[PDB]
RNA sequence: UUGAAUAUAAAGAAUUAUUAUUAUAAAUAUUAUUUUAAAAAUAUAAAAAUAUUGUUAAUAAAAUUAUCAAGUUUCAAAAG
């Protein structure tokens, strides 16, 4: 039940949905490199108590 | 909550109140009500009469989007258009009523 | 705090201070008694109570009757605001004979205002409940529509709804 | 309700039987013991219009009645919808608290008499004319041979001249003889059905019809 | 525990139905038809409080004494039954 | 009450939901205003203010009667302040004029009282169960 | 998904010796919930107490309406001040209920005509 | 307009009051009139003044049972056909 | 509306927060935002025999209760 793996899956969906495309087999096909990149990062105000504030 | 899966939906919309279905109108129609008026007395007073009201925003109706045309807050909810003429009936008091010379 | 002489009629409930004192409602029902009960209290509300002054002076007597009330037409013309060197009466009027008319201050209108909304109000109630006494009027009626027709069904199906046992068991009138 | 269980032997009270329940005899050894004869959670009666319908109808006959003897009339009638001196007494509590009847002790004697309050009494009169203005469609002579019970016009008018009061004696146990072999050859048999309304108080529908035997 | 424009009745109230239990709308028998009650008072409660006896809140002084004229003094009707049947 | 004393309740003053089984407490059907005199609606409304004050009988068969709008003083025709009125001769008086004072006219609401309706502002007081001596309770 | 709680589906023992739940199937919830559980095609045949069916439309009635489907079109502007992700602004919310889903069920009540 | 008089509240109130003595005296009662017991000083009988564009929550009450409303003067529009019908109260009498 | 003109839903605590903004008016809408399989502390206390201040700087002005929630008394010091 974790996101994270809901988020791969929605890949292994779609990369082998392009795989096969490009000739690449449907069952024999591994994942070599599943590796997480470090990416865009918003910042949203937070109001802690007693007048402080931290930016989550 | 017979979802299996809760959520804005599947939450149960009434376990209780199983006496649906009012005409009103048609029962307005036995009391001799101002079917108007009557129908009016079902919903939160701020959405018919003159009254200090909080709206959602959503209710507000968005302008005209790229992906969807402006939806006003009548069209998409007809039976919450104020009534003036039930307000001003009703509740404001008329020039006529103490009109002394 | 939106001084007292902006609302149309002074506010009910009147809070006051007393650090050492926490109670929302003012004591009325000690605000009544004393008045009741002690003439002087209150102002004269200057006519009823003049008109002696007026009495004794052209008549030689005390007046010894029951003044009027509604001050009579032509008095207290200069003054505007009256409503303390009155009753909260009226300014009485011209000194007319024309039929009395409630000279329309800011304030009469505003109870004009209150008696259509009082009005407003318990007619928002009042028939509430009379579809409130067909909600449940006919809920009721149509209910036993149901019991009757699950009445007729439950003969011909014979389902005694009354346990797993024949009717042996109720018969001895016991538990079992 | 049972032979032997609550009450003695023989007291299979001839009135109204229940539907569907069967009748079975008790070994004369039967006795409950110290505790279980008050545990005993009965069933409860319907005390509603056609046994309220139908008990005013009797003590609007015998206005004053002495309490005692009143369960040996609605046995008389054709129409006893009433199992037993149970039910009666319930439905008398409901009646009671109606307003219809008022018990007051005859003060001449030391037993109380039905009496029917002056309050509703005028709602009964009524009520029992509705009854007998549909009761006698059903009866096979009326509508027959009317000219056969034309001989009790003239004579009961002129009954009410001299015994009018000893007249009715006889015919009181000429009926009560008569509704008898009527109720050896059909009874109205009750059965009901539990139900439970919108505030949860489990009470029982009824209804009565007459099973016929011979 | 419950009356009437008119009548009384009685009845213990559960959880559920605490909404209705003001005022009520039910067949008034000293009338033919329905008719709204009130709640003149209680008469105890519908289940057990924790390590209480059976009647932990008890009916009341004013109950009982509506009690004590619907079964009370029926001394003018032992005759016809008791509690047999 | 009959409730002998310190055994009433203390810090509302009052015990709620006054139980009256000894005698039913209905509205009466010979009923009307005793202000204005006209026939008051049965039961099914809460347009007339029913004072029952404690056992009253005289003013009617329970307590006087008045739709919320006869609830005025009759002599000067305003409201009467705090509720408290002055039974004159089958009219209710304003207590004031009915007193011989002469203030006629009052701030908030000129022509209609702040009273409850139906009782339910004079249910503070009066009647409450054990009206009378009712030992039936513990006798046999 | 809204939290790790298990959810098992409790159901009462033997249906086909039932009355009211003969031979419904359960594979899938009904779809506007106001509407009644699809049936097994093998027992297609089967009608049932009224009771339970006259009440239900009774109780199921209220949703046919337009009233609730302005609350059904205000509840999800809650659901959005209150933002829960994925929720139809209330201005493509179509109604459950409509007037071709009419023409099937009161021609549906063909027992009553 | 021709003759319709542009009546006040004031006016449809004045003209209640009128014919409500009329009917008074047409079911043959006294027509206690109450503008015959005004005067200078306001009403002679020492009693509060009741001021024309009465509340509705102060309607003058007869326990007489007389009715008297909007739907009944505004036909009494125009000049002439009050002075015909409330002729025995509005002229005053020189004999 | 039969008035010329004029304008009618939404705050403040930094927020969609503690939060009935009480100017008014009454009085049965079956008005509708609160995750979940445990024992420690802790917030907290239903329940329950004895004991009654030995605890402590010092018990007793210290939530609610249908078992209906209230200690009495004396002395000394102490004005409004
Ligand atoms: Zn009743
Ligand atoms: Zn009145
Ligand atoms: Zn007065």
């Amino acid at each position: 039940p974790r996101k994270g793996h809901m988020a791969v899956f929605r890949a292994l969906e779609v990369a082998q949905q392009g795989a096969e495309g490009k000739g690449l087999d449907k069952e024999h096909l591994r994942i070599a490199y599943i590796t997480c990149m470090p990416g865009p990062t918003d910042k949203q105000v937070d109001i802690r108590s007693r007048g402080y504030y931290a930016w989550k | 909550y017979n979802s299996f899966e809760r959520g804005w939906k599947d939450k149960t919309v009434h376990p209780l109140d199983r006496r649906g279905r009012f005409n009103l109108d048609e029962a307005a129609a036995e009391l001799q009500l101002d079917e108007a008026y009557v129908a009016s007395l079902y919903k939160p007073l701020h959405y018919t009469y003159s009254m200090k009201g909080q709206r959602y925003p959503a209710e507000q109706g968005r302008t005209s989007r790229p992906g969807s045309l402006a939806a006003s807050r009548d069209r998409m909810f007809p039976l919450y258009r104020r009534n003036y003429k039930l307000n001003r009936e009703l509740r404001v008091l008329d020039h006529r009523r103490i009109s002394t010379d | 705090r939106k001084a007292l002489q902006s609302y149309p009629v002074p506010p009910r409930a009147r809070n006051y201070e007393r650090r050492w004192s926490s109670s929302r409602t003012n004591p009325y029902n000690r605000m009544f008694w004393r008045t009741v009960l002690n003439e002087d209290f209150a102002r004269p509300s200057f006519w009823v109570s003049d008109f002696r002054h007026k009495y004794l002076a052209k008549h030689g007597m005390d007046y010894q009757g029951r003044v009027p009330a509604s001050p009579a037409p032509g008095m207290y013309q200069g003054f505007s605001d009256v409503h303390k060197i009155l009753a909260n009466h009226p300014k009485p009027q011209r000194e007319s004979r024309h039929l009395p008319v409630m000279p329309m201050t800011p304030r009469v209108v505003f109870e004009h205002a209150q008696e259509k909304r009082i009005d407003y109000a318990k007619k928002m109630h009042r028939d509430r409940r009379l579809v409130e006494q067909l909600r449940t009027h006919e809920f009721w009626g149509w209910y036993m529509k149901l019991q009757r027709v699950r009445g007729r069904w439950c003969k011909e199906h014979g389902v005694s709804s009354r346990g797993v046992y024949g009717p042996a068991v109720d018969a001895a009138e016991l538990w079992g | 309700f049972q032979a032997g269980v609550h009450t003695p032997h023989g007291s299979r009270y001839n009135a109204a039987r229940m539907k569907n329940w069967p009748v079975q005899e008790v070994p004369q050894n039967f006795n409950f013991t110290n505790e279980q004869r008050f545990k005993a959670k009965a069933v409860p009666r319907d005390t509603g219009k056609i046994p309220r319908d139908f008990l005013l109808s009797v003590l609007y006959r015998n206005q004053p009645c002495e309490v005692a003897s009143l369960w040996e009339h609605c046995l008389h009638d054709p129409q006893i919808v009433l199992d037993s001196k149970r039910h009666l007494r319930e439905v008398l509590q409901q009646a009671r608290a109606e307003g219809f009847v008022s018990f007051e002790k005859d003060a001449v004697t030391d037993r109380w008499v039905c009496h029917l309050t002056r309050e509703r009494f005028e709602e009964v009169r009524a009520l029992v004319g509705a009854r007998a203005e549909a009761q006698d469609l059903y009866s096979g002579l009326r509508g027959a041979s009317a000219t056969e019970t034309s001989a009790y016009s003239e004579s009961f008018r002129e009954m009410n001249e001299d015994t009018k009061r000893e007249h009715f004696r006889l015919l009181s146990e000429q009926v009560a003889d008569t509704t008898t072999h009527l109720r050896k050859f059909q009874r109205m048999e009750m059965d009901y059905l539990p139900y439970t309304d919108l505030n949860g108080k489990v009470n029982f529908m009824w209804w009565y019809e007459m099973s016929d035997t011979r | 525990n419950a009356c009437h424009v008119p009548g009384d009745q009685i009845f213990l109230v559960s959880n559920s139905f605490t909404r209705r239990l003001l005022t009520r709308t039910d067949h008034c028998p000293k009338c033919d038809r329905l008719s709204t009650f009130r709640f003149m008072s209680v008469s105890g409660m519908v289940g057990r409080m924790p390590y209480k006896p059976v009647d932990t809140p008890g009916p009341s002084y004013a109950t009982l004494y509506w009690r004590k004229q619907r079964s009370g003094k029926i001394a003018s009707q032992p005759l016809n039954e008791v509690c047999n049947k | 009450t009959a409730v002998p004393h310190e055994e009433a309740r203390s810090r509302p003053h009052f015990p709620a939901y006054t139980e009256d089984v000894d005698q039913p407490m209905v509205v009466p059907d010979g009923v009307c205003c005793f202000n204005c005199d006209k026939p008051i609606d049965g039961d099914d409304i809460n347009s007339y203010v029913w004072v029952p004050s404690g056992n009253a009988r005289v003013p009617t068969t329970q307590g006087y009667f008045f739709h919320v709008k006869c609830f005025k003083c009759w002599n000067c025709k305003y409201r009467i302040i705090h509720n408290q009125f002055y039974s004159k001769d089958s009219r209710a008086w304003c207590l004031s004029c009915a007193l011989g004072r002469d203030i006629r006219v009052p701030t908030r609401r000129w022509h209609t009282s702040y009273v409850n309706t139906h009782r339910t502002g004079s249910r503070l007081t009066g009647q409450f169960f054990p009206r009378h001596r009712h030992q039936m309770e513990f006798l046999f | 998904r809204s939290d790790n709680v298990a959810m098992y589906f409790v159901e009462y023992k033997n249906r086909d010796m039932s009355d009211n739940h003969k031979g419904e199937d359960y594979t899938a919830g009904p779809e506007r919930f106001f509407l009644p559980p699809r049936i097994i095609e093998t027992e297609k045949g089967i009608q049932r107490p009224p009771h339970m069916q006259m009440a239900f439309d009774r109780w199921a009635s209220k949703f046919k309406t337009e009233e609730f489907h302005h609350w059904w079109r205000l509840r999800h502007a809650k659901l959005r001040y209150w933002g829960v992700r994925n929720v139809p602004h209330p201005s493509d919310v179509d109604p459950l209920w409509t007037e071709k889903e009419e023409e099937e069920w009161h021609n549906e009540m063909l027992a009553n005509t | 307009q021709v003759g319709t008089l542009v009546m006040s509240q004031a006016m449809r109130h004045a003209l209640m009051d009128l014919e409500r003595a009329v009917r008074r005296k047409e079911l043959g009662l006294e027509p206690n009139y109450l503008w015959d017991r005004w005067g200078p000083i306001g009403f002679i009988d020492g009693a509060r003044a009741d001021y024309l564009p009465r509340f509705e929550h102060n309607p003058y009450v007869d326990p007489d049972g007389v009715d008297v409303t909007e739907i009944d003067v505004l036909p009494f529009n125009t000049h002439e056909q009050i002075r015909e019908r409330y002729r025995d109260f509005i002229e005053p009498d020189t004999a």
